RNA sequence: AGUUGAGAAGCUUGCUGGAGGUAUCAGAAGUGCGAAUGCUGACAUGAGUAACGACAAUGGGUGUGAAAAACACCCACGCCGAAAGACCAAGGGUUCCUGCGCAACGUUAAUCGACGCAGGGUUAGUCGGUUCCUAAGGCGAGGCUGAAAAGCGUAGUCGA
RNA sequence: AACCCACUCCCGUUGAAAAGGUAGGGGAUGACUUGUGGAUCGGAGUGAAAGGCUAAUCAAGCUCGGAGAUAGCUGGUUCUC
RNA sequence: GAGUCGGCAAACAGACUUUGAUCCGGAGAUCUCUGAAUGGGGGAACCCACCUAGGAUAACCUAGGUAUCUUGUACUGAAUCCAUAGGUGCAAGAGGCGAACCAGGGGAACUGAAACAUCUAAGUACCCUGAGGAAAAGAAAUCAACCGAGAUUCCCUUAGUAGUGGCGAGCGAACGGGGAUUAGCCCUUAAGCUUCAUUGAUUUUAGCGGAACGCUCUGGAAAGUGCGGCCAUAGUGGGUGAUAGCCCCGUACGCGAAAGGAUCUUUGAAGUGAAAUCAAGUAGGACGGAGCACGAGAAACUUUGUCUGAACAUGGGGGGACCAUCCUCCAAGGCUAAAUACUACUGACUGACCGAUAGUGAACCAGUACCGUGAGGGAAAGGCGAAAAGAACCCCGGAGA
């Protein structure tokens, strides 16, 4: 959510955090470009979820 | 807010199957509202490919029009009217025969 | 355009009227040619084309005074 | 960038005539993004398959375009490497 | 049996094209009487 | 269909139709069509008539298939060969290739297709572009000229 | 001979073609033919001059406005007594 | 406040959450390339770059900047001794688009006159330039006859009248009455208008509650036939399987705002109006033209292209050639609300308006398809049922139609 990552999360520690489901949104598109996925939703998810860490290092 | 959830028991008004005691399951967007157990349909469908099957002549219920069920009362045994007569920390639906809350 | 620098003339258009009123259009231009004013303070000529009507009027009021609120119009000289 | 990385790539382009290149060469086509160089797609598969890559070619393809009532319709065109490795590490 | 059009790409934009019509200023008056008509293409 | 009035027209009923209708008397009119070489859709006569697009030419077999003069393979005849063959530039815009089909299209039939649906398919330091420089010509800071729009043009920067 | 042009006959005229075809013709190293790119426009251009050509339109294009131009001239003008 | 993943569109998958999920309003963050397009160019949606700082490995990346003009401002300094032009650096503003409205610049012809030149059409169409939510115009060198009226703008009369006119076609006032609206201030420096700081009111962008019915017939289905009763500051609304004040949404009424938006008003501030100082190349005059209803006409008056030229309140200029006598105003410097004109866009209503050859060109994926090198032209296209219950299964057929 978005109270947590307002709760004392600091400019590094959310900054180390884009690059994680950065490597999360770039297996699901290459299961999605094989035959192997079946959770749909997680792949709608990941794209609504870099959106809010990018709008919490432009609010301080 | 509206008159009707999904968990009330109803009876139908002004239809194929009047009186008949019900209880809705699904409420669709047009005031349309699929009661249980009444308004039986019965489809021709075809036995389905890709390795499934339908088979043959399968009944379910269709939709009726939200004029024409009620809140049923259990304490006259007759259909009522309901309202938000008592709001007091939220509009409670609450008959107006009898101006008693409905649970 | 055919305008001048001091009194500020455009040309204007009339009839040329015949002797049976056969009304055609011309142009009605004002005189105006180039001319030299020496000045003092600057000490140098200054050219700019004014009319005949514009000539008797540095004759009246003076250079400097004339050179002074064409500048304070915001003008070129 | 520390981003970027994660973009040029969409994913294999297996086919009939990507799998038997594949297996009598060393190269894999790849479906890239729709504007990307010769370099930056060069580091995204030594960083995210961790493999020497000696060159890459790429090319373009344009969308096909179908006819039916009201109107044409235009399918979306995109990008395509075959990314050449070297003779050992066959990529996943 | 030469028709009246012979086609070209290059003679087409620099004569009908988008800046050819926005240079001048006649031009500027058939775009946006083109435009408030509310055709789709404006650049033939 | 019957019946009543000098007439415009009115009235009662048989079937089809499946939800609106207007005594009476006054108003307000986009108020009555056969014809304007009238306008826009439908259907006739001509008429199952003329034609089926160069007078390079076709004849058997085997196959597939619901169905072969026209499709595939085979055998034999013909025709172009300074093109009816190959290749670059324009121009076009997926017509290229493979499965699946044949209602429509193709001046006939179609199992065939430049035709429908679904996949596939264009790899460059050197070949053409872009990048560098210019011809005719275009635009042109400042600058002159002009009712206003604007016109011409120096430095300059575009244009094979 | 390629190539550019259009002198004769016949066929065609609802053509295969809103200007061709099959046979014959004239020029063919030059007042030549032609590819790409540019310049000149509506009482205005171009023209070895015919009033010819300026997008199958030309004794002054095409399009939108003035404009439902003006017509002592043709054609039509609808239910009963 | 309990369902949800936009529409044509429709299935089968994957899912999210009792209170903030979709959903509705206020504020913010992101905002690719084109386009005034503005770092330089271009064939609009493309190419080539510099510069500053911060990182990064023979190949780069984040963050900014970099257009011309108009003003101002520091620095620089040609022929030339000085010092102007000129050249840099910075600050502020402008540029483009939009249906009509308003003021200016330029301005036709067909047609009327039963021909046609003056004249009409007409200062109309169109083309440029401005500005505003309105603009312009306005505070007497004005009109009236010896009576008096006191800014402008707009409607109704005077009146199709006096005049004007190849005295033809025609064009056409004023004086005086009736109404709408109601402010006059300054050049000794003013109201007023801007822009912020302010204190209250007024609504505005979402909502919430919202009265009263039963049995009985026919029918596929009752709102209808019957028999009764109730509500009312809500009774000719919509739609529910056929005709509903009382079934559903609404209506008459009542309440509603974290937050912005304005509109009146608070009392302050910074400004500005603003030209300095009662008006000189100004009034008037002479040829040449316009505007005045007024086509040189006995032609007054206002204007300006050329040429000239005064008096200084014992002055001046007006009262339709001109002159004497009377009356009435102070020209050559400015500022001003209201009544007024308009609708591309909004919302609420309303109709002796249309009902798919009508009404927008357009109820339908319409400025689309198509026709053109272009500017430009420009169509045809609605309806199963209350509900998809949209036809399982069998027989002929190419395994189709
Ligand atoms: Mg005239
Ligand atoms: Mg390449
Ligand atoms: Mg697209
Ligand atoms: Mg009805
Ligand atoms: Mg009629
Ligand atoms: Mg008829
Ligand atoms: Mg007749
Ligand atoms: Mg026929
Ligand atoms: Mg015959
Ligand atoms: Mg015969
Ligand atoms: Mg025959
Ligand atoms: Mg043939
Ligand atoms: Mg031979
Ligand atoms: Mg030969
Ligand atoms: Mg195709
Ligand atoms: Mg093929
Ligand atoms: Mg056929
Ligand atoms: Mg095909
Ligand atoms: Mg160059
Ligand atoms: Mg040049
Ligand atoms: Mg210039
Ligand atoms: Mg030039
Ligand atoms: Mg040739
Ligand atoms: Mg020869
Ligand atoms: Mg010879
Ligand atoms: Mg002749
Ligand atoms: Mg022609
Ligand atoms: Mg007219
Ligand atoms: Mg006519
Ligand atoms: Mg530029
Ligand atoms: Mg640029
Ligand atoms: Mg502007
Ligand atoms: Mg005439
Ligand atoms: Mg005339
Ligand atoms: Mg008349
Ligand atoms: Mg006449
Ligand atoms: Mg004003
Ligand atoms: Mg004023
Ligand atoms: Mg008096
Ligand atoms: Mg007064
Ligand atoms: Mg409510
Ligand atoms: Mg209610
Ligand atoms: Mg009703
Ligand atoms: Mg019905
Ligand atoms: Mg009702
Ligand atoms: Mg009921
Ligand atoms: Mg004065
Ligand atoms: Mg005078
Ligand atoms: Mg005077
Ligand atoms: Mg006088
Ligand atoms: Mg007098
Ligand atoms: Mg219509
Ligand atoms: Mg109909």
């Amino acid at each position: 959510k978005a109270n947590e990552l307002r709760e004392e999360k600091s400019g590094p520690v959310t900054g180390n955090n884009i690059s994680h489901l950065l490597r999360d949104q770039f297996n699901l598109r290459m299961q999605k470009a094989t035959g192997q996925l079946g959770q749909s939703h997680l792949l709608s998810q990941v794209k609504r979820d870099i959106a809010r860490v990018k709008t919490v290092l432009n609010q301080q | 807010m509206q008159k009707i959830r999904r968990d009330d028991e109803v009876i139908v008004i002004a239809g194929k199957d009047k009186g008949k005691r019900g209880k809705v399951l699904k409420v669709l967007a047009d005031d349309r509202l699929v009661v249980g157990g009444v308004n039986l349909i019965k489809r021709h469908t075809k036995p389905n490919p890709m390795l499934g099957q339908q088979g043959g002549i399968v009944e379910k219920e269709a939709p009726l029009h939200v004029s024409n069920v009620a809140i049923f009362n259990t304490e006259t045994s007759k259909a009522d009217r309901v309202g938000f007569k008592v709001e007091d920390g939220k509009k409670i639906r609450v008959f107006k025969s009898t101006q008693k809350p409905v649970q | 355009s055919r305008v001048c620098q001091v009194t500020g003339k455009g040309p204007v258009t009339g009839n040329n009227i015949s002797h049976a009123h056969n009304k055609t259009r011309r142009r009605f231009l004002p005189n105006l040619q180039h001319h030299r004013f020496w000045v003092e303070s600057e000490k140098r000529f200054v050219r700019l084309r004014v009319s005949a009507k514009g000539m008797r009027i540095i004759d009246k009021r003076g250079i400097e005074a004339v050179l002074a609120d064409l500048r304070a119009r915001g003008e070129k000289f | 960038n520390q981003e970027r990385v994660f973009k040029v790539l969409l994913g294999p382009h297996i086919s009939e005539k990507a799998t038997g290149l594949a297996d009598g060469k060393s190269q894999f086509v790849f479906k890239v993004a729709t504007d990307a160089t010769k370099l930056e797609i060069k580091k995204a598969v030594e960083s995210l398959f961790s493999v020497k890559v000696q060159r890459v070619t790429t090319l373009n393809v344009k969308g096909k375009t179908k006819r039916t009532a009201r109107g044409l319709g235009k399918r979306n065109d995109w990008k395509k490497a075959y990314i050449a490795l070297q003779p050992g590490q066959d990529l996943d | 049996m030469k028709r009246t059009f012979q086609p070209s790409t290059l003679k087409r934009a620099r004569v009908h094209g988008f800046r050819a019509r926005m240079a001048t200023k006649n031009g500027r008056q058939v775009l946006s009487r083109r435009r408030a008509k509310g055709r789709k293409r404006l650049t033939v």
